[PDB]
């Protein structure tokens, strides 16, 4: 009870004095106060108007065009600390254009923690060569106080009135001339004996004790402090705060619930509104610094696993990717606030540019829709996204729209891709090369379509292989429809591969830059019924030595008469050329 | 900005108005 | 044309608040 | 532009307006090939409609062309997605009123 | 131009003065 | 503000030629 009444907010009070009465109970105002533009106020709106509350204001006080305002005296009696911890343009005090201000008046003003003070343009504005500012801010030297009725020859500034001149106010130096301090006709400046230092004394010129700031009731004891030099806490002032108690912006004392109160989900307003508080250092701070996150069940900061997760805020809360420029935007998010909407038609080397863009994002908080994207094979450039929320969701409640998507065959391997989706529904129409299957496993794995698809179906087999060092040669069975008639064509995919890890739908073929050596081969000639086998083959030439082939043949995909069939793909085999005998290798190394 | 609008340019007894709070 | 001291004039005499 | 209906009028899903800064006539659909990447026309996907009943349905779906130049011809034509395409008409942004280029000629 | 000086803008009482002829 | 036929006028208010 140092501060007795409410801390209240920073406030913009304009225009008329109805919202001024908000600070009516504020012992503190922790932010900034801003009193401008009321043009219809005069000296009677002000007579019976006093907030002797006010002690203390954590950031800067400024006070512009206010009309029949004469004096602070009366409104601001007891405001003893200005801390500064944000300021006006380098300013803790901004007097300016306040037609009709007499004087100052703020008799009970001792320190300005950080930044300068600028009065200015406040034509009837005296009772300021009378102010010895040196008491009250470190450096005066960044003040500007010009263009006020003080810089004529107009100022009567009297301090003298009991008695007039015999044992009055204090008297300080300017550069040689005396000059006794007062703030009006009535109150004189306090000022305190040198061993005081910044934390004030009694009348008697006691010191005020060293925890203390300005002013105090009594002399050497904290809980008697009109302000604290550090932190506030239970009508004391503490150098630190104490346990379990953090830090909170540079002046008190809070406990963690206090904490976890402001930072419990300002539900939208991230941008001026919300922050989310966290724990560092025994702190309370507005965000984790630099090189940390924040640990959630406990709202602590703590260092960064390799990069930190980046949040990305999207404005109106979505965002239509169209292009690798846009997708770039969100180059390093791993979080994303807002839903996305896919509609990629063209381009080039898509999957691996989308996938360098967009690969690390694991979580979307709203929805994802992909519509007319008709560039895109397979989702899986989003390599890392593991959830979606669907706090918002797309009109009809859906939380995954694919819309329109002409040459989509994946969604994500559901093999190794885990993918959660809270809320909201599925939508799937117009995706005429991906099968029903990949939406079903998708249902499953997450808690129209493939009508121009024949889903894998028949096996070939493959009936011959043979290595040379640069060459493959292979022969696999004959494919034959229900009716026989008509067959055209095989297509032979190889590219040069590791071991397992190879796929079908991988890194989206699309239209370009391709991941697979494609061959297409003829439909072979059947020569009767006995012994028919004339088994459809290819060499493979270009090829490196001591190299594994990942290989595999399709049948070209047919528009069948009644229930539908493409027919068969054999599986993927490896195949390595052929290396050194070692006879060969021991050769070269045995004889230089 | 207002500045940037009116000062530093010239502005329309309208865009004037508009955000007069 | 509008300046200075005088925007916050030209402003108030519009507003009328 | 007409709303298109399709015989079982139920679940229509699209429209698409096509633009391009044109001189005279000589415009086609399959103009320059847009396959996949550069392309040779600005292109609109425009959501589809809703009904509000059977009597006065006509709430025709349209469109806001902006970023256009002045006094600028367009090739423009609506297709539905894959029924109905509009045939390419040619719109000229507005330009200067005589009254306008005048005033810029007569006073410096 | 003067139409885009002061009529698809607004125009300094200065700037419409400078060429009177 | 200024335009149309009160352009001609605004400017012979100035010219005064
Ligand atoms: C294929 O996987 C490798 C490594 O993963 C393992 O080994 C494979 C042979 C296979 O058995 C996988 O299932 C295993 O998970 C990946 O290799 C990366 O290659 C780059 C090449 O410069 C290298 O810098 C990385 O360190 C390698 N990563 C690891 C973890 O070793 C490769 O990306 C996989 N490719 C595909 C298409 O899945
Ligand atoms: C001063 O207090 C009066 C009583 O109400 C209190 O203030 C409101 C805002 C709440 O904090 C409530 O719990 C309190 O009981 C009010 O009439 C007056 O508005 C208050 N002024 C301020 C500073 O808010």
């Amino acid at each position: 009870h140092l501060y007795p009444g409410e801390v209240c907010p920073g406030m913009d009070i304009r225009n008329n004095l109805t919202r001024l009465h908000e600070l009516e109970n504020c012992s503190v105002i922790e932010g900034h106060l801003q009193i401008l533009l009321m043009f219809k106020t005069r000296p009677e709106d002000f007579r019976d108007l006093s907030f002797p509350k006010l002690i203390m204001i954590t950031d800067y006080l400024l006070l512009f065009r206010v009309y029949g305002l004469e004096s602070l005296k009366d409104l601001f009696p007891n405001l003893t600390v200005i801390r500064g911890s944000r300021l006006f343009f380098n300013y803790a005090l901004v007097i300016f254009e306040m037609v009709h201000l007499k004087e100052l008046g703020l008799y009970n003003l001792m320190n300005i923690t950080r930044g300068s003070v600028r009065i200015e343009k406040n034509n009837e504005l005296c009772y300021l060569a009378t102010i010895d500012w040196s008491r009250i801010l470190d450096s005066v030297e960044d003040n500007h106080i010009v263009l006020n009725k003080d810089d004529n020859e107009e100022c009567g500034d009297i301090c003298p009135g009991t008695a007039k001149g015999k044992t009055n106010c204090p008297a300080t130096v300017i550069n040689g001339q005396f000059v006794e301090r007062c703030w009006t006709h009535s109150h004189c400046q306090k000022v305190c004996p040198t061993i005081c230092k910044s934390h004030g004394c009694t009348a008697e010129g006691l010191c005020c004790h060293s925890e203390c700031l300005g002013n105090c009731s009594q002399p050497d004891d904290p809980t008697k402090c009109v302000a604290c030099r550090n932190f506030y806490l239970d009508g004391r002032c503490v150098e630190t705060c104490p346990p379990p108690y953090y830090h909170f912006q540079d002046w008190r004392c809070v406990n963690f619930s206090f904490c976890q109160d402001l930072h419990h989900k300002c539900k939208n307003s991230r941008r001026q509104g919300c922050h989310q508080y966290v724990i560092h250092n025994n702190k309370c701070i507005p965000e984790c610094p630099s090189g940390y996150t924040m640990n959630s069940s406990n709202l602590l900061c703590t260092p960064c696993l390799g990069p930190c997760p980046k949040v990305c805020h999207l404005l109106e809360g979505e965002k239509t990717i169209d292009s690798v420029t846009s997708a770039q935007e969100l180059r390093g998010c791993t979080v994303i606030n807002g839903s996305l909407i896919i509609n990629i038609r063209g381009g080039n080397n898509l999957a691996a540019e989308l996938e360098a863009n967009l690969g690390l994002i694991e979580e979307i908080s709203g929805y994802l829709k992909i519509r007319r994207s008709y560039a895109l094979v397979s989702l899986s450039f989003f390599r890392k996204l593991r959830l979606i929320r669907g706090e918002t969701l797309e009109i009809g409640n859906y939380s995954f729209y694919a819309l329109d998507n002409q040459n989509l065959r994946q969604l994500w391997d559901w093999s190794k891709h885990n993918l959660t989706i809270t809320q909201g529904k599925l939508f799937f129409h117009y995706n005429p090369k991906l099968c029903l299957s990949e939406i079903h496993k998708m249902e499953e794995v997450s808690g129209t379509n493939g009508d121009q698809a024949s889903c894998e179906n028949e096996l070939l087999k493959f009936s011959y292989i043979r290595t040379s060092f640069d060459k493959i040669l292979l022969r696999w069975e004959p494919y034959w429809p229900p009716d026989f008639r008509d067959l055209l064509g095989f297509m032979l995919f190889y590219k040069e591969a590791p071991y397992q890890n190879v796929t079908e739908f991988d890194g989206q073929d699309a239209c370009g830059s391709n991941s697979w050596t494609v061959v297409d081969i003829d439909p072979p000639l059947r020569s009767n019924d006995p012994k028919s086998q004339n088994h459809p083959g290819w060499l493979m030439r270009g090829l490196k030595p001591w190299t594994q082939y990942a290989i595999f043949v399709k049948t070209l995909v047919t528009f069948s008469d009644e229930r539908r069939t493409y027919g068969a793909k054999s599986d993927i085999i490896y195949v390595q050329t052929d290396a050194t005998t070692f006879e060969d290798y021991l050769h070269n190394v045995v004889f230089v | 900005g207002i500045v940037e609008q009116c000062c530093a340019s010239v502005c329309s007894l309208y865009q004037l108005e508009n955000y007069c709070n | 044309h509008l300046c200075g001291s005088h925007l916050v004039e030209a402003l108030y005499l519009v507003c009328g608040e």
